[PDB]
RNA sequence: GUGAACAGCCUCUGGCAUGUUGGAACAAUGUAGGUAAGGGAAGUCGGCAAGCCGGAUCCGUAACUUCGGGAUAAGGAUUG
RNA sequence: AACGAGAUUCCCACUGUCCCUACCUACUAUCCAGCGAAACCACAGCCAAGGGAACGGGCUUGGCGGAAUCAGCGGGGAAAG
RNA sequence: AAUAGGGAACGUGAGCUGGGUUUAGACCGUCGUGAGACAGGUUAGUUUUACCCUACUGAUGAUGUGUUGUUGCCAUGGUA
């Protein structure tokens, strides 16, 4: 009775069903609530984390001791090829919640959407949306497909956009696109719907959605750690060495008279692979990746104004366990939920903030692309064989 | 002798019986439920796959402790197991049944396993030696197997 | 084709251990036809049962 | 053959004493 | 600022390595624990082969 | 063979199939064995448990004493 | 004095005993083929309050109540011996 | 910042520890003629079982939608 020594609860009860999430792709539980006074835009975007590096920047912050000095920061980078818009969804508001009014898919649909609509693309006859594409072309279906837009415009009040990723531009194995469903927050619902009729089956890049030194959310599924015990899932204290039948256990799990174990106690089970939202991640740089062949392959990523060197942000030796980033990227200050190669959904924040850490301008000075596959100490292959010199590598001429 | 539920037409029927044979009762009961109503060329091809572990037996009644396999989803169940001894004995007299079928003049492209039951045989004992100077029994639990086959039309 | 007896009888007439005896595994049924020690001595002379010498234990180093 | 033979009487003898001792409060 | 390591003579980029200070006011730079340990193991760079001060004494590339 | 040695470790003569079963996997908790930055008993009824020290050679050894001891005191140096 | 697998207090040295845990290895546990017991058992098995042999699982009044199960777990069965 | 007070079978031993108490050995003091006594002191003293039912924790799945798939909504529960 009355522990003699106060101590707080281990772990949070706000994440209490520590369960394997029912989704691999992170689900936006809440898009930013809009007013129609803003211009028309997207709110969320799919991306794949490649790995981390660090950075050097001249941080401007009056008052602090950090002021006008170089300060390193951990940065993750997220490989984001452009999405491609396929569908328009309409949601009508009810006294029971939102309800999908109807959907309209694009006139002709890609290979990697259609692969997401199967559990065995090999055994399939590859037959999805084959009868649906023939109502865009017949005279009778075409007048009642554009009637489903005019009924969408009349009744439903929030509309969303079904877009998928281009997995062909990615070093992964998967080749199934991830099919997201993202809310447009424009002006009126007629302009909000005409902005998506304009731009079905077309690409939407990542710089069109997000901006530099702007602060977003990251939604994804965490690193899965498996079935772990009390002291690792819940960070409970170990018992002393002298304890019979075990160290890594919680000793008492309840009193007598509530004759029943509580949900509030800690006990062993699945650790990791949980659906989480990190808030207030600042974007450091929007990347542009491996452009036109007039100059044969301008790598040119991670080449700041203070660097002025032909570098590319993929490190020396490649990203470990990921591949090699040939596409656009968004780099974020700090750690981000997920394993490498995991789909994570970037999203503009709901809340507005000033805080003087948001809205500050960041100007880079240096990105290292040194080898993460060991204790690497060089940053380009030009830089190494200048220092290393000739070897027994060529040794024929 | 006399079996359970004699067939409605013993002209187009067949029968087989194995008595007092040392298999587990609980394993042999649940693969006999797996081939009840099954055609003889499919039941053989199923029973070969139980030994090769390409296709399992769903344990429905005697399921305590039985692990969850992926191959029991076909049967509409979660738990399954691959008894190769139990699927060998009722494959051995699945052959004896179709030995009697041509001996009576029946077509083995029409035989279904109509009736197959498994009931218990008298237990035979040996003993183990447990802590603090005690004796407890290892009792074997054999089974009696009888099957009735019938041409389908 | 149990050769356990002739393994034993050959280790007692070659004055050796059970390890040492018998190279050439091809004449299995001939040496299984033996059951006497005089049967097993005619196989010593015919080379089917050899002594297979001592494992080397050099005192060089 | 066939007809085997009988085994042996169990002949159990008691042992342990209320588990690991234990004395009530005085 | 991009410095040099005080044991092996390789080049340390900001973010990497570890800096060490001794009571007599000397401050040293190390880029990994392989260079950090051999300095603390009272050991001279000129004998070990990979370091830069070995490439300067012996006329290497 | 090594070594002060019927120690330990490794082999030859002679034995054996790993001790009443095999396969796949490498989660928790265990049992048994390690290792750990900075601090060094703050843990605990208690330094419990573990870790330090350890062989030999050269020095060098106090209080006390029944003059025998203590004493491999302690404390160093060395070793291919 | 010497000697104690005796009791105790301090100090040095040392260390995961602790801050504060982490990782690796073997043997399991786990899944499979075979073989396979025992303690225990009125009927059984979700709770809150009331009354009651004054601390219900069943009874009263409420809360509520879907098959079949697996790896764990030590609150309860005023658990077993 | 403050080092408030309590409860839950004086919460919590098939969760631990065993210091104390509280068997059997022994010593001392007082008591008794004596055997022995003393919440008087000291020292050394085996701490068993979950594989059952529920509860809790995770893991498949069940009902219903003709089958099956993708994208979703939020009743309710947790909540920092
Ligand atoms: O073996 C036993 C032992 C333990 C329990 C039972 N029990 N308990 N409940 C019982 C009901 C029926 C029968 N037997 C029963 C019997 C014996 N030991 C033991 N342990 C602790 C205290 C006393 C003893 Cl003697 C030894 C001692 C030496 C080290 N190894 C353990
Ligand atoms: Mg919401
Ligand atoms: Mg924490």
């Amino acid at each position: 009775s009355h522990r003699k020594f106060s101590a707080p609860r281990h772990g949070s009860l706000g994440f209490l069903p520590r369960k394997r999430s029912s989704r691999h792709r992170g689900k936006v539980k809440s898009f930013p609530k809009d007013d129609p006074s803003k211009p028309v835009h997207l709110t969320a975007f799919l991306g794949y984390k490649a790995g981390m590096t660090h950075i050097v920047r001249e941080v401007d912050r009056p008052g602090s001791k950090v002021n006008k000095k170089e300060v390193v920061e951990a940065v993750t980078i997220v490989e984001t090829p452009p999405m491609v818009v396929v569908g328009i969804v309409g949601y009508v508001e009810t006294p029971r919640g939102l309800r999908t009014f109807k959907t309209v898919f694009a006139e002709h649909i890609s290979d990697e959407c259609k692969r997401r609509f199967y559990k065995n693309w090999h055994k399939s006859k590859k037959k999805a949306f084959t009868k649906y594409c023939k109502k865009w072309q017949d005279e009778d279906g075409k007048k009642q497909l554009e009637k489903d837009f005019s009924s969408m415009k009349k009744y439903c009040q929030v509309i969303r956009v079904i877009a998928h990723t281009q997995m062909r531009l990615l070093p992964l194995r998967q080749k199934k696109a991830h099919l997201m469903e993202i809310q447009v927050n424009g002006g009126t619902v007629a302009e909000k719907l005409d902005w998506a009729r304009e731009r079905l089956e077309q690409q939407v890049p990542v710089n069109q959605v997000f901006g530099q030194d702007e602060m977003i959310d990251v939604i994804g599924v965490t690193k899965g750690k498996g079935y772990k015990g009390v002291t690792s899932r819940w960070h409970t204290k170990k018992l002393p060495r002298k304890t019979h039948r075990g160290l890594r256990k919680v000793a008492c799990i309840g009193a007598w008279h509530p004759a029943r174990v509580a949900f509030s106690v800690a006990r062993a089970g699945q650790k990791g692979y949980h659906h989480r939202t990190e808030i207030n991640k600042k974007i450091y740089k929007i990347g542009q990746g491996y452009l036109i062949k007039d100059g044969k392959l301008i790598k040119n990523n991670a080449s700041t104004d203070y660097d002025l060197s032909d570098k590319s942000i993929n490190p020396l030796g490649g990203f470990v366990h990921y591949g090699e980033v040939t596409n656009d990227f968004v780099m974020l200050k700090g750690c981000v939920v997920g394993t490498k190669k995991r789909v994570l959904t970037l999203r503009k924040s709901l809340l507005v903030q000033t805080k003087r850490r948001a809205l500050e301008k960041i100007d880079l000075k240096f990105i290292d692309t040194t080898s993460k596959f060991g204790h690497g100490r060089f940053q380009t292959m030009e830089e190494k064989k200048a220092f290393m010199g000739p070897l027994k590598k060529d040794r024929i001429a | 002798v006399r079996y359970s539920l004699d067939p409605e037409n013993p002209t187009k029927s067949c029968k087989s019986r194995g008595s007092n044979l040392r298999v587990h009762f609980k394993n042999t009961r649940e693969t006999a439920q797996a081939i009840k109503g099954m055609h003889i060329r499919k039941a053989t091809k199923y029973l070969k796959d139980v030994t090769l572990q390409k296709q399992c037996v769903p344990f429905r009644r005697y399921n305590g402790g039985v692990g969850r396999c992926a191959q029991a989803k076909q049967w509409g169940w979660t738990q399954g197991r691959w008894p190769k001894k139990s699927a060998e004995f009722l494959l051995h007299m699945l052959k004896n049944a179709e030995s009697n079928a041509e001996l009576k003049g029946l077509d083995v492209d029409s035989l279904v396993i109509e009736h197959i039951q498994v009931n218990k045989a008298p237990k035979m004992r040996r003993r183990t030696y447990r802590a603090h100077g005690r004796i407890n029994p290892y009792m074997s639990s054999p089974c009696h197997i009888e099957m009735i086959l019938t041409e389908k039309e | 084709s149990m050769l356990r007896l002739q393994k034993r009888l050959a280790s007692s007439v070659l004055r050796c251990g059970k390890k040492k005896v018998w190279l050439d595994p091809n004449e299995t049924n001939e040496i299984a036809n033996a059951n006497s020690r005089q049967q097993i001595r005619k196989l010593i002379k015919d080379g089917l049962i050899i002594r297979k010498p001592v494992t080397v234990h050099s005192r060089a180093r | 053959s066939w007809w085997p033979l009988p085994l042996l009487l169990l002949l159990l003898l008691l042992l342990g004493p209320a588990g690991a001792r234990a004395q009530e409060d005085e | 600022k991009v410095e040099l390591c005080s044991f092996s003579g390789y080049k340390i980029y900001p973010g990497h390595g570890r800096r060490y200070a001794r009571t007599d006011g000397k401050v040293f730079q190390f880029l990994n624990a392989k260079c950090e340990s051999a300095f603390l193991s009272k050991r001279n760079p000129r004998q070990i082969n990979w370091t830069v001060l070995y490439r300067r004494k012996h006329k290497k590339g």
